[PDB]
């Protein structure tokens, strides 16, 4: 899902990885308001080909 | 296996890699001690084979050949030498201001009287200075060369290119073909064009510019060009340096090392092809 | 590979997705290299020219500027090309499909030629998107350099008419057997015409002055001939040599330029050169790794480079 | 050690000559291979993976791949270690009507 | 690479065995790409096509027909080569036996015949099993495309008879193409059947076209633009060839395509196209005689 999801994603570099002053740090992220305008989500396309939705009004 | 390493260790009395760039289009000096004999021999004999026997005897005193063969030629050594030759004069002249001042116009003055004698007796000089690299590594003496400068395909401008560029050391040269341009992938070529005496046997280098194959170089070989004007034959030599497999990374320079004007070219297939010279 | 992709661009008769299917291991001619392009420039609507379709000396001469690439893998979206011209390099053999009524042999040169034949024309047609499709025959090259020699001729054969109408049809092929009959249905004049003058310009320059002596020996032909076997079956009954037969010339100037040995030079520079000025170059070469000696018609063959 | 029927008369002696006689073995290439596609390699070694199931859905089916290929090339050899007993029998039987 | 082996075949000698220890590093023509081979492809008596042993030109027929290999490490038992035809481009660096010129740090070596030089020489033969191995030589393109051309030159004031063609300096080396004693004499008949191919192919063309062009123009781009380039030369060569010479149409142009059929057969045979490259690496740059090279794999 979320965190299934990205374990691969570090294991997959992973099998990959076999093939005079400080203050030189900054640090970041952003997620909260990364949710709330996306205002909806499915997680999880897999091999795809189309994507069907009917509206009965 | 998309990288290689070659080597031939020869005198500086040629190219004298030191004093060239990091990217050089340096050709070997194959059959070096060569041409008394071939001056002799495969010419009418209306062109008084006695030339080419002292011709190439004054190339090297200006430079015994000893255990270090004279090679690995310059991609400057014939741009300038040819600079008073082909119809470009005073901004193929400045490729003669790079030389003297960093290389000699001793040993060009000797060999531009050859570029007059090896064309003289039918002694082309195709397939005689064959293509080595692009001037690797210069692990030279003083006075004596030992450098690598890889052949054998597109390694030679990805282990300079994942780190020289690869000049065109003249804008004069590589030869802005195909004004109708296009998207796609250059195909670079090496051509010798002649004027067998109408200009008294003229000597030509210079690189195209073409996205076209071979067989459609050949026909762009008897197009554009003005040099047609001769009866002997055998003009326009040519032969594969290869592919740059991008034509959005051209460039247009004026700064190297004397302002002498010079084209990026990087990434490059150098595919080291075979030569044809029949018409 | 240096892959190239050529996408599915705009919908999908349902039965033709499958027409796709069948072709993997045929030719396309796009005459670029791309990371990626339309259908557009591949069809046969592309080979036409302005206003004009070519015929078949002229389609070698459409196949002349333009670019073989290999069917490699067929997906729904896209359609991946390896280009013939550089990214031949595959020890993997990237694989074709022969489509041709000849069984080849093992180490064939196979060069490409348009569809000429009377029953393998290799049309399949698209109407979704509305293209013709002709593939390349691939043929190997001594038949191929048969067959070129043959349609210039019969093009040569429609400048001039004179003759009685019971011409030789130049349209009756052998290969150990094998009756071919071909089309001769439209001879464009400027592909006649083109290809005519490059037949004559190169047999200009293929005499030299060393190659007069020769000449001289022509009657020394047929002194061979009713004396042994090789000589006899050499000299064709359909020849100029037999019908000839029904010197030095001095002019010696210094005698040491070997003029025998620069006879052979250039008449093999220009003379030497005629299959492959006229016709495509060959870089397809037979090569299966089973020991298998010969490849069926409609086969897989791995395909190795340049001969 | 062949045997000897010493004979009488003076018809000269018998002599056992229990030579060694030798032989020389062959050698054999018995050559098998199966193919490996342009998927499947960064499959069954870990790199393209996900945390979808379709992942190791896709994971199991070049498992199934492999696992019907193994038993394909160790068959070949017990079936090719019959077909060259009938190769070494057939080189050295000689025609029974002779 | 993808190593092929070629199968020794049963009891031979040590002379025999040392024979195999005269040949690690030299040329091999295989028919097909098999990953076990044997030696019943390899021998010269492998070569046999019309029921006779080949000639020149049934050997450059093979010779640019079948499959090089070249014999890395030798074994009892098996013979690896890692072939040269299969591999990416500049890969796969392999060791060739240099013959008596140089082989430069460039030239592309061309496989070629035996007898255009000691044709007993590198005809090396098996004694126990009795087959011959008569292995190519590897000339650079410029001196393989000269010498091929000399000797049928050669050829021609052997056929009827009434400069010497044979001296051909290299670039430091004198040459001696000549090996007279015993070899001269039996050049003339190993390249008996090549000489009337280059004959025939030359009085065919020039003998039709010169009733092709006077035929041609009038029967009109082609037609001035014949001789516009041609100005003295082609009319030249009307007026000095026509005259001192003799002089249909139906089975003229049907002798067209045959002379030009013919001709596509010797492109093919002639010209000896380069196969692998020398351009080594840390070398001398060049190469002597029984030396050995680091060459890698396509032109």
């Amino acid at each position: 899902e979320v965190a299934s999801h990205r374990r691969l994603f570090d294991f997959f570099a992973a099998v990959r990885s076999d093939e005079c002053n400080t203050l030189s740090l900054v640090r970041f992220l952003e997620l909260g308001l990364s949710v709330a305008c996306v205002c909806t989500k499915f997680p999880e396309l897999a091999y795809m080909n189309e994507g069907r939705v009917q509206f009965e009004v | 296996p998309r990288y290689h390493l070659t080597r031939q260790v020869t005198l500086t009395d040629l190219c004298q890699p030191n004093a060239e760039r990091a990217g050089a289009l340096l050709l070997a000096l194959r059959h070096p001690t060569d041409l008394p004999h071939l001056a002799r021999h495969r010419a009418p004999p209306g062109r008084q084979t006695e030339r080419l026997a002292e011709a190439w005897g004054q190339l090297l005193e200006a430079s015994e050949s000893g255990c270090a063969r004279a090679g690995l030629v310059s991609f400057n050594f014939l741009v300038a030498a040819c600079a008073a030759a082909y119809d470009a004069r005073d901004a193929a002249e400045a490729v003669r201001a790079h030389i003297t001042t960093n290389y000699a116009g001793a040993r060009l003055d000797r060999f531009s009287e050859c570029l007059r004698a090896m064309v003289h007796t039918h002694v082309f000089p195709h397939e005689v200075m064959r293509f080595f690299g692009g001037l690797v590594s210069w692990v030279t003496q003083d006075e004596l060369a030992s450098v690598t400068a890889v052949c054998s395909g597109p390694q030679e401008a990805t282990h300079t290119g994942h780190p020289v560029t690869i000049p065109a050391c003249a804008f004069v040269d590589l030869d802005a073909e195909l004004c109708l341009g296009g998207p796609g992938a250059a195909f670079l070529y090496l051509v010798f064009t002649y004027r067998q005496c109408r200009d008294q046997e003229l000597c030509c280098v210079y690189v195209v510019k073409s996205q076209l194959p071979p067989r459609g170089l050949e026909a762009a070989l008897e197009r554009l060009f003005g040099r047609l004007r001769i009866t002997t034959c055998t003009y326009a030599a040519f032969a594969e340096l290869g592919v740059m497999p991008d034509d959005s990374p051209r460039c247009l320079h004026r700064t190297e090392r004397v302002g002498v004007p010079v084209v990026i070219l990087e990434g490059v297939v150098w595919r080291p092809g075979g030569w044809r010279a029949c018409a | 590979c240096f892959e190239a992709d050529i996408a599915i661009p705009s919908g999908i008769s349902r039965p033709d997705a499958a027409a796709l299917q069948r072709c993997e291991g045929r030719v396309v001619f796009l005459p670029t290299i791309r990371r990626q392009l339309a259908l557009a420039d591949v069809a046969h609507e592309s080979f036409v020219s302005g206003g004009v379709s070519p015929d078949t000396l002229g389609l070698l001469l459409a196949y002349r500027r333009r670019f073989p690439a290999v069917i490699t893998r067929v997906l729904p979206t896209r359609i991946v090309a390896c280009p013939v011209d550089l990214g031949l390099t595959h020890a993997g053999t990237v694989n074709l499909r022969n489509t041709s009524p000849v069984d080849l042999c093992n180490g064939d040169p196979v060069s490409l030629v348009p569809p000429v034949f009377e029953g393998q024309a290799t049309d399949v047609r698209l109407e979704s998107l509305d293209l013709t499709l002709r593939f390349p025959v691939p043929l190997p090259t001594p038949l191929a350099r048969e067959i070129v020699a043959r349609l210039v001729a019969r093009g040569i054969r429609d400048l001039n008419p004179r003759t009685p109408g019971e011409l030789p049809d130049l349209n009756v092929l052998y290969y150990n057997g094998a009756r071919l009959s071909l089309v001769a249905d439209v001879q464009q004049l400027a592909s006649v015409n083109t290809e005519l003058r490059s037949l004559v310009l190169n047999m200009v320059y293929s005499i030299t002055e060393g190659t007069t002596l020769i000449l001289t020996l022509i009657p020394r032909l047929l002194a061979l001939s009713a004396q042994d076997g090789y000589v006899n079956a050499l000299l064709q009954m359909q020849s100029v040599t037999r019908e000839a037969a029904q010197a030095p010339m001095l002019m010696q100037d210094g005698e040491r330029r070997l003029p025998l040995y620069e006879a052979l030079v250039a008449w093999l520079a220009h003379a030497g050169q005629l299959g492959d000025i006229l016709a495509l170059a060959p870089a397809v070469r037979v090569c299966t790794f089973d020991g298998a000696a010969v490849v069926q018609s409609g086969d897989m063959a791995p395909v190795i480079r340049y001969p | 050690h062949q045997p000897l029927i010493a004979r009488d008369g003076p018809h000269p002696v018998e002599q056992p000559v229990h030579n060694y006689m030798t032989k020389v073995i062959d050698r054999r290439a018995l050559n098998a291979a199966f193919s490996l596609a342009t998927e499947a390699i960064a499959l069954l070694t870990g790199e393209a993976l996900d945390g979808t199931g379709i992942s190791l859905h896709r994971q199991l089916r070049a498992i199934q791949q492999l696992a019907r290929n193994v038993q394909a090339v160790l068959g070949a050899f017990e079936r090719g270690t019959a077909d060259q007993m009938l190769h070494v029998l057939l080189e050295k039987a000689p025609p029974l009507a002779l």
